[PDB]
């Protein structure tokens, strides 16, 4: 259980996490903005006046 | 089976195999950027089908 | 690609070999001399001096 | 490193902050559907 | 203060001027390095430079005078002694050390052969050995051996650097510009 | 059968369990957009709306 | 390494965790055969 | 070793901030000019 | 230079080498689905 | 929760963060310039007239 | 470096000063919403 | 961890396996036609070079 | 709150600040100019005589 | 520096920020009369 | 080279790198501006 | 930060960033310089939209 | 807050005050030259 | 270290005055340079 | 001691970049290159 | 501040300092001696209007 | 006036006299190369017959 | 050596570098009104 955290460091955890959270979140988005096409959209409306 | 890293060095081992990997990867790459149908800091937006492909006979 | 091309690739290779053989050349020039003295205290150049180096001779 | 008491107090801790980052997500996840779903 | 030279001025960079003989406190150009104080051996742990009188195994080659009994002229072309016994060197055959007793004998002075120049070149005739390195009376202040039949590599360097630093300190004319 | 784990530390078995999992993970999916045909369906109404 | 009561417990519980995760998965394939069935 | 773990706390977070660093920047290019 | 040692060594190797082949094999599937060489 | 503070230098938390701070507005700043078309339009209001 | 009685009076601030910052940037997306929304 | 390697020497390689690294990909974009950025990288997406079909 | 300038120079601390600062106007002053065309405008007045 | 010097420098500190800040606040309220800026 | 002088040291190598970078993005900014190269 | 200056010799680094970022900087003004659009000394008066482009395709 | 000149040289705060207020007074003066068209108008009307 | 706590509170007057004193005569400058040429 | 050598170097620096300040106002008057 | 002396000899930074600037103040006169707009020493006289600019 | 104490007025002045005279026959041989200062040609000329250089006109 | 010798080698210095740059000045003065290069 809590046992697989044992002699392991704290700042170790957090600064992975953190890399797989930001380096994931990216790809998800960049795949999202292809998928829903949404800042492409929005820009064109505001950019043709 | 550890015990061949009694018998090979592991410090002096994977300094060469690390060396060996990074200039197998690098000839690799250069290879496929030297060719017509993969150069693909020029082609890379072509879909498959418009790829060129070598001579057929 | 089209500028690119295999003699240029082969001469930047040989360029990067050469500047580590420079290096390593240099770290062997220091092993005699080293380190250098200064008013400032030791000084050495790049590449630093290496470790020491230590022969073999035969048994009496 | 961590302790095996150190270890059962980062445990909690860090299940807490993972469903709480899921839940979060989840409402995301249930604006995002409204305004353009996928699939 | 162990090197017996003091700089010229105060400016960094600049030259050092010896305080007493250079040639015997090792200055300059007749510094000596601190090898170590044992004998070079040959493969066979044997010594490297001998005397020609311990080991009757070597010879001079045909057509090659014997310097033997020859004079041997200084820098002031004076006569400072006569050339009795040559040191070889073992591993590689060649002359390496000429041992010269002095006009007034009562000693006897090591010589090394890269000092040694024949007349004309070693073409016509050669009846002396010319010693452009030192003079005739610095000869009696040449460092001297533990023993009669080998030589250490500390002494060898302080024989060798003796002569040389006489190419700057024999006369003082020579540690001057010309013009 | 619990003798299998006995001798080998517990973070190697997850980490590399866990490369295992992500790499299965990333190749099934690209094997499963091509198959069914999604997001491309999707991506298409949207970005030629 | 481990000992015995070390590998018992972590197998118990990589049993568990494999389990769990087979559950999810079988979920996930009944709902993505509904939607866009590959056969 | 405590000098070592702490050595090693620094160069991953290090190591996983500059790639972090280095995929923004390929992200910034690929609404530049993307290269697939 | 011990048995002890390519314990701890063995581990993390193997697990380095498996995570290098894993992401090789996503890398070579990501290039077949762009552009397949047969 | 607090005690994730313990053993790094409070001056590299917010060194770090002030970083990570500035980076990102900058990116979203710039996402944000293209998306609404401000300054675009004002500029050209005043360029114009 | 860091202490456990020094790093809860600092978590205080900075949970405050994290706190603060969210409200001061919702407000900025709220303004910016009635000006110019992005969807 | 860092008991076999001296981390100080490390660095050193890395850091200098980078620069090289970033230096030898800029420098072939840079010799490309589509991103040769400094004179055409005001050009979009459309209008970059492409190599033939 | 006032515990973060422990251990600190109050003249680093001022000149990181005042310099930061001088750079940040600079930038915004050379934003809002061609954002407003203040002095092209005005420049345009008395260049026209 | 120290604790107690730190206390009275954040408060010098504090006073010149608001007071930076209040003057620039008047310095866009007459920007924005002349030339505003949405 | 103590931990004491580490410190000072470090104080004044940070604020003089923080200005070598203000002062590139003052400059990134203005060459922008003249002539943009994206 | 915490012990970086302890085990990196602060001279040392001076030394090499210095010489680094002087290297780095004309090699940057040089590329520039060799370019057309940046050939500042000669066109450095137009204007952004006088300025040369790469050919586009 | 005269304690922030404490540990200074007086010398080096009025040397790089003349080199902020002489940089800064010539940059601006540069600026309004060419905003105002300063020489330029008088320059034409004697050199004509 | 140079400009102790009374050499720096008696320099901190001069300073202040002087940039006072400087900026008077700038507003002069500002003054007579905005009927001239007023550059709003 | 290393306060004299700087207020001479600081001094020194400052005043070479204003009298280089000068030239290049000089400069632009006669032939401007943006 | 004034510590960078205690670990840089003024002597030898100096050197340095006048070597470089000496340098890059020949090299900036010999560029600029090289291109047609401020070649100097060849047209000098013409006014700025007169002046070679680049092609656009 | 101390700057004699950390340099050697003796090798100053060498240092000094070499690169004035090297800085000095730099610009009279850049003079010589150009058209308009070649003066041991045309130094007899008046400025309005001088050489002055341009560029290429447009057409 | 002795600051009585490096007051009186200061003087002749400057004197000497002034009078060389007075003579200079002169030279360019000459050579602007035969051909003036701006
Ligand atoms: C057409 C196919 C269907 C679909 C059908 C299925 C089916 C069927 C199943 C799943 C399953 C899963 N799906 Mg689904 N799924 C689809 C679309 C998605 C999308 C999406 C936004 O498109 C996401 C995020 C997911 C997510 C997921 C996971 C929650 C889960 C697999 C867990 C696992 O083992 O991960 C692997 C673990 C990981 C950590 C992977 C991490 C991947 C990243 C790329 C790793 C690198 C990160 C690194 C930091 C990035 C660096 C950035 C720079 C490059 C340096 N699916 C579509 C709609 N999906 C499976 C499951 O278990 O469901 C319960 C399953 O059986
Ligand atoms: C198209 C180009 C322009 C032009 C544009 C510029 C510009 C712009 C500048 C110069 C500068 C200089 N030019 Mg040019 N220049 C032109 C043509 C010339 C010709 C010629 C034959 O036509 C000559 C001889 C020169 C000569 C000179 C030098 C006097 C000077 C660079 C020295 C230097 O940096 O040393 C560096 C090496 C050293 C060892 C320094 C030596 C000491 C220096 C000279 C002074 C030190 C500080 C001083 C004592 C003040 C101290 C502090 C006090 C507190 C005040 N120029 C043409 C017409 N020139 C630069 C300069 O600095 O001008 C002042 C400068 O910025
Ligand atoms: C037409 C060809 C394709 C393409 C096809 C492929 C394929 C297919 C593969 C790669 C692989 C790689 N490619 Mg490629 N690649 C392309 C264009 C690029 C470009 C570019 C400028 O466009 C770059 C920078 C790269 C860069 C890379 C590397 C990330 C990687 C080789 C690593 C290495 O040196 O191993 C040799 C190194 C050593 C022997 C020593 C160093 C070992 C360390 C551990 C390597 C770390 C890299 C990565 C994180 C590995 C995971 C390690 C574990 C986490 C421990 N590719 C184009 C678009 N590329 C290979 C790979 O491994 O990808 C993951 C691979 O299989
Ligand atoms: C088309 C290209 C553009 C252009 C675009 C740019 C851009 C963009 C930039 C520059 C920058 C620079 N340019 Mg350019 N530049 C052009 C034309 C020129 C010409 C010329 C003859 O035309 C010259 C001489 C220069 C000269 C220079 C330098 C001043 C500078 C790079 C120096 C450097 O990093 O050195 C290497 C560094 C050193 C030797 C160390 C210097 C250390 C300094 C002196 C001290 C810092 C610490 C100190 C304590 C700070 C105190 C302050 C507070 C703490 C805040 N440019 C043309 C018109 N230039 C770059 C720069 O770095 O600006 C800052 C930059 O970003
Ligand atoms: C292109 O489409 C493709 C990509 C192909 C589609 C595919 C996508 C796939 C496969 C996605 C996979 C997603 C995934 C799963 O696999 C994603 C997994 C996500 C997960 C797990 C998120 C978990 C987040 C957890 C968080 C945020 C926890 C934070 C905890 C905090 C803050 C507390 C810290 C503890 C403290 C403070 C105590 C200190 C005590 C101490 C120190 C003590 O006691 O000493
Ligand atoms: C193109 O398509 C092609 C590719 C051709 C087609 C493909 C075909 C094939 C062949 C695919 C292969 C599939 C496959 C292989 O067979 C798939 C195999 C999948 C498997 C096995 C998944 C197993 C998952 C296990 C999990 C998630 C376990 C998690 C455990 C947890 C969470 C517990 C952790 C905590 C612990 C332990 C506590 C520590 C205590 C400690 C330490 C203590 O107390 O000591
Ligand atoms: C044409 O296309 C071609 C080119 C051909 C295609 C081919 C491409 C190929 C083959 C690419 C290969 C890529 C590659 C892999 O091989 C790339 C590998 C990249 C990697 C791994 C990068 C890692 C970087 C890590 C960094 C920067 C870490 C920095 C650490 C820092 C800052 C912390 C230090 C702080 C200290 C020390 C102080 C604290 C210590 C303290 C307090 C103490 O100790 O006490
Ligand atoms: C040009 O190519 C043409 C001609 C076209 C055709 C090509 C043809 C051919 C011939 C191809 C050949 C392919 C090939 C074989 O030959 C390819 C061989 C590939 C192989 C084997 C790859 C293996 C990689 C393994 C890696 C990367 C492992 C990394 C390990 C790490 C990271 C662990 C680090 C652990 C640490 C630090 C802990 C220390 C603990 C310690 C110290 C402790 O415990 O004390
Ligand atoms: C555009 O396309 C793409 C890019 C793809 C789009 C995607 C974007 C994405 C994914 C964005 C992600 C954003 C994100 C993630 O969550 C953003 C996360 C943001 C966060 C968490 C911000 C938190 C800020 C907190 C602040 C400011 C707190 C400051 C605290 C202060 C001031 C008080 C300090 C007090 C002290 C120090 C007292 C010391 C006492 C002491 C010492 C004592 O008392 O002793
Ligand atoms: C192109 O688009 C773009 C434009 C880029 C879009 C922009 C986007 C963004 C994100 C902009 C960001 C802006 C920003 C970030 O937050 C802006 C943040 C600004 C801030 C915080 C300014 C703070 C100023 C603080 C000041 C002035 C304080 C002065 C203090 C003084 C004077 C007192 C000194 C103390 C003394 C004397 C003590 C002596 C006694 C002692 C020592 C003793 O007693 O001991
Ligand atoms: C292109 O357009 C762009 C550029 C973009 C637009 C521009 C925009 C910007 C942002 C401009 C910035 C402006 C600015 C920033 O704030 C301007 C800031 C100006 C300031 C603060 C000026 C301060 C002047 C101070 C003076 C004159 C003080 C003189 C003091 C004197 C004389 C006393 C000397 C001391 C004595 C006698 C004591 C002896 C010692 C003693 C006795 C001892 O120790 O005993
Ligand atoms: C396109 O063209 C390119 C070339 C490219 C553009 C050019 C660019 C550049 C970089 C130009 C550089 C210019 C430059 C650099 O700074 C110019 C700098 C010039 C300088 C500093 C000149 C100084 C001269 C000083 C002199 C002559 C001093 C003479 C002193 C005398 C005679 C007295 C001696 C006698 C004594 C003392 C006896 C007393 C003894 C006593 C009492 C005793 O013994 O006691």
């Amino acid at each position: 259980m809590h046992r697989i955290w044992q002699g392991m460091d704290p700042q170790i955890i957090m600064s992975g996490l953190g890399f797989f959270l930001a380096g994931l979140a990216l790809i998800i988005h960049m795949w999202a903005y292809s998928i829903t096409g949404w800042p492409k959209y929005k820009k064109a409306q505001y950019n043709a006046q | 089976m550890h015990r061949i890293w009694l018998m090979f060095d592991p410090r002096r081992v994977m300094v060469a195999m690390v060396g060996f990997l990074a200039v197998l990867a690098l000839v690799i790459h250069f290879i496929l950027l030297s060719s017509q149908r993969y150069s693909w800091i020029e082609n890379g937006t072509l879909s498959a089908a418009q790829a060129p492909v070598g001579a057929s006979a | 690609m089209q500028y690119i091309d295999g003699a240029q690739i082969a001469l930047y290779a040989f360029w990067l070999f050469f500047f580590g053989l420079i290096i390593y050349i240099r770290r062997e020039d220091k092993r005699e001399g080293y380190p250098l003295e200064s008013p400032q205290g030791p000084r050495e150049g790049w590449p630093a001096m290496p470790e020491k180096k230590t022969y073999i001779h035969r048994p009496t | 490193g961590m302790t095996e008491d150190e270890a059962r107090r980062f445990h909690g801790y860090f299940v807490t902050g993972t469903l709480g980052y899921i839940i979060v997500a989840a409402v995301a996840h249930f604006l995002a559907w409204q305004w353009r779903p996928w699939f | 203060s162990d090197i017996k030279a003091v700089p010229a001025d105060s400016y960094n960079g600049s030259a050092l001027i010896p305080t007493g003989d250079p040639m015997i406190d090792g200055v300059g150009p007749s510094s000596w390095a601190n090898r170590s104080d044992t004998p070079d051996m040959t493969f066979h742990n044997t010594a490297k430079i001998v005397p020609m009188r311990l080991d009757p195994t070597y010879s001079i080659a045909k057509g090659d005078p014997d310097p033997r009994g020859l004079p041997v002229v200084a820098a002031d072309k004076q006569v400072a002694g006569t050339v009795i016994e040559l040191w070889v060197n073992r591993a590689e055959p060649q002359v390496t050390y000429y041992e010269v007793q002095l006009t007034g004998s009562e000693r006897r002075v090591m010589l090394p052969a890269g000092f040694v120049q024949w007349p004309n070149f070693g073409l016509w005739g050669n009846d002396k050995l010319l010693v452009k390195a030192i003079t005739a009376a610095q000869f009696a202040n040449v460092p001297a051996l533990k023993r009669d039949d080998q030589i250490t590599l500390l002494e060898e360097d302080m024989v060798c650097a003796y002569y040389a630093g006489g190419h700057l300190y024999a006369m003082a004319e020579r540690s001057e510009p010309i013009i």
